[PDB]
């Protein structure tokens, strides 16, 4: 019943625009905001939002809210790979609570080819480059 | 059940010692220009206060200087939407359908104290808003009316006692007359 | 100073030590709304006709309890342990209604200029101690930042009965009796 | 701020488990969240204070507890194979907002303990066609043959930990992913200029670091005891 999170998986274009929506019960709330999980790391907060308003901008990070909705999401602009994390939704009561105290949390959400070889300091892996970028498997 | 929500009070970065935290909220003319005021106490001294008219959170004493810069970094946001969202709420969603909707009907009766002292004992009434008046035979008495103060019981009601200084001739048409609003309709109570 | 129609005390913790002691309670216009009881975590509304409309979540009087440990803490130290000066208690005997004999009526005993937040407030017929029939309020808030409390005593006016209200608090050299007579 | 001992245990089906957290913020409320690929940020248990312990959202066989204002441990009286995940804390309180969370703890239980191994680390050197064309140098490491998945890899020049042009396998790869163990396998990328792979006096080295069965583990078999280790293999210029 709580927040739904979506979307679940997104790809993004180096340089692109990327945004979150959510939604929630929960009723009016007072409290949502966004957590943003580093590769293989802890979540760590990034920007939040209240019913007081409906739109704060803050170094780089765009959030909005509409109450009336149950809505609210996340957008960024000019984006990079330093933006690539796992996400995360959450909404509360701001205060007092209660039951519905606090979180919550949503499910988350020179093109120049070659092939060089590598031997041993003999046992033999190749590559796939430049399509940085570069991958190995092997059989 | 509509949920009542509290105001925040922000941590920090044979002898007795006390701490007190008052967060207020001051309404005037509905909810149309609320202002928000929280205090923190040493024992008695208030040493930091946010107040919604100023803005941010200032000392009161030095015992705050410190105290100001920190609060007004990992609270202030929050702090000024408290206004907004629990001083706000709170008022236009519990006082209304309570508060604000409490009339206790008053509780008029008069008798002699110990020439004597006639007192009209104006009870059990709530707001505290309220008007009594001495007649004796039809026009209002001025002199030898000594009022207490508005008495508070606490439990949501009032009392308040009206004294007349008369002396008895005949029999005589005294008139303790009283005028709350939760009375339509003025009481008026008769003494011999 | 400060003008207004209404005033909501919405949130008022007070902490205080050594032995522990805490109070989170609300107000509107000087009337306990109600106050959060520390040990069983429950509301404790001041008339319960207020119980059946609107809920207070008790464990938001503990958060607010929480942190007013914490920054007892940090002042105490910061004053350099300025410990507080012990306040004389004043007190008033009065009653509801007009008194009457036989008709059962509450004596009222209203205590002001408390502090710190711990007195003792007791009730005597004929200087035999008495408990039954007596309720007591929370600690209410003034503006130099004391406290007033009361407390109430259900009787049946008579004759002769003898009526004293008993203050025992630090700032007392020897227990205050107020005395009431119908 | 927080920790959490272990960071990464490794469990035997039918043990008692034991995971502490510790935050220093002074703070009021501690939580246990379990974080899942597929199933989100999950809440096993929590608190509000140094006593009482409150059920969380998946609380099925995590029986929590918390005896003070620093310390909340969550515990797992009977392991079984899905009790297997990343476990998170996190503190926060006096009076809020935002979440303090943990560094993080990978957890591992088995059904049986036969197909348990350590990493073999072949650090592999570019060719010289790459150093003509592309002026510039790629040394590349892998891993292979461990069980289980979760080991952390790094690069070393001048005994110096070096982070600049690493790419690495931000997840590992089953080996017969048909099969139902059978053994992970990991890469590894690291470069400079080719004025570094040339000369002698600059020491690369590649190093896994695996987190297999610690001190007190109950060992059967005759081949050498799967340890948790570090792991690894050298070049110069």
């Amino acid at each position: 019943e709580q927040v739904e999170q979506l979307p679940s998986i997104l790809r993004v274009q180096e340089g692109s625009s990327a945004s979150i929506n959510c939604s929630y019960e929960d009723s009016a709330s007072n409290y949502f905001p966004w957590y943003k999980q580093e590769p293989g790391e802890n979540p760590k907060l990034i920007i939040d939002i209240r019913s007081n308003m409906e739109r704060k901008q803050t170094q780089g990070l765009i959030v909005l809210l509409d109450k009336k909705a149950k809505r609210f999401s996340l957008h960024i602009t000019d984006t990079q790979p330093g933006d690539s994390a796992m996400y995360f939704c959450a909404a509360s009561r701001r205060g007092s609570g209660g039951s519905n105290y606090k979180l919550t949390f949503g499910k988350g959400t020179n093109p120049d080819p070659a092939v060089y070889q590598l031997r041993d300091s003999d046992k033999s892996v190749c590559l796939f480059t430049d399509f940085s970028n570069s991958a190995v498997a092997w059989s | 059940l509509v949920e009542r929500l509290y105001l925040v009070c922000g941590g920090e970065g044979e002898r007795h010692f006390v701490h007190q935290f008052k967060g207020e909220c001051y309404f005037t003319n509905g909810t149309q220009r609320i202002r928000l005021v929280t205090r923190y106490i040493y024992n008695r001294e208030e040493y930091l206060r946010f107040d919604s008219d100023v803005g941010e959170y200032r000392a009161v004493t030095e015992l705050g200087r410190h105290s100001a810069e920190y609060y007004n970094k990992q609270y202030l946001e929050r702090t000024r939407a408290e206004l907004d969202t629990a001083c706000r709420h709170n008022y236009e969603e519990t006082e209304v359908p309570t508060s604000l909707r409490r009339l206790e009907q008053p509780n008029v009766a008069i008798s002699l104290s110990r020439h004597n002292t006639l007192v009209c004992s104006v009870t059990d009434f709530y707001p505290a808003k309220i008007k009594v008046r001495w007649f004796r035979n039809g026009q209002e008495e001025t002199v030898g009316v000594s009022s207490t103060q508005l008495i508070r019981n606490g439990d949501w009601t009032f009392q308040v006692l009206v004294m007349l200084e008369m002396t008895p001739h005949q029999g005589e048409v005294y008139t303790c007359h009283v005028e709350h609003p939760s009375l339509k309709s003025p009481i008026t109570v008769e003494w011999r | 100073d400060i003008e207004a129609d209404h005033v909501g005390f919405y949130g008022t913790t007070v902490y205080q030590s050594p032995g522990d002691i805490g109070q989170y309670t609300h107000e509107f216009d000087g009337d306990e709304l109600f106050y959060v009881d520390l040990d069983k975590k429950k509301t404790v509304w001041r008339l319960p006709e207020f119980g059946q409309l609107i809920l207070f979540e008790p464990q938001g009087g503990l958060q607010n309890i929480a942190a007013e440990k914490h920054n007892l803490g940090i002042l105490t130290k910061r004053s350099n342990f300025t410990p507080a000066t012990n306040e004389a208690p004043q007190a008033t005997v009065f009653p509801k209604s007009p008194v009457l004999l036989g008709q059962p009526n509450t004596l009222i005993c209203f205590v002001d200029n408390i502090f710190p937040p711990v007195i003792n407030i007791t009730w005597l017929r004929n200087s035999k101690s008495v408990t039954d029939g007596v309720y007591e309020t929370s600690f209410l808030v003034n503006r130099d930042h004391s406290f007033h409390k009361l407390s109430y005593l259900t009787f049946i006016p008579s004759d002769d009965d003898i009526y004293d209200c008993k203050v025992e608090h630090w700032g007392l050299e020897e227990p205050v009796l107020k005395h009431w007579e119908p | 701020a927080v920790t959490q001992s272990p960071r990464n245990k490794v469990a035997v089906t039918g043990g008692k488990v034991t995971l502490s957290c510790d935050q220093t913020n002074n703070h009021n409320n501690m939580y246990w969240y379990r974080q899942d690929t597929g199933h989100g940020l999950r809440l096993i248990h929590y608190s509000y204070g140094a006593g009482s312990t409150e059920k969380g959202d998946i609380p099925d066989g995590y029986k929590a507890s918390r005896p003070s204002q620093k310390e909340f441990s969550l515990i797992l009286e009977l392991a079984t194979p899905s009790q297997t995940s990343v476990y998170f804390c996190a503190s926060g309180g006096l009076g809020g907002d935002e979440q303090y969370f943990g560094p993080g703890t990978r957890l591992t239980v088995l059904e049986d303990l036969k197909n348990v191994f350590p990493p073999e680390v072949a650090v592999f050197e570019p060719s010289e066609a790459e150093i003509s064309h592309t002026q510039k140098a790629t040394l590349v490491c892998l891993a292979t043959g461990f069980y289980p998945d979760h080991v952390e890899l790094s690069w070393w020049v001048n005994g110096k930990e070096v982070h600049s042009g690493v790419c690495t396998d931000p997840q590992p790869l089953k080996e017969q992913p048909a099969l139902n163990d059978s053994r992970y396998a990991l890469s590894s990328r690291l470069r400079v200029s080719a004025t570094f792979w040339q000369n002698p006096r600059n020491h690369f080295r590649c190093q896994v670091q695996f987190y297999g069965l610690s001190e007190n583990d109950e060992w059967t078999q005759d081949r050498a005891k799967p340890v948790t280790q570090i792991v690894s293999a050298e070049a110069w210029g």
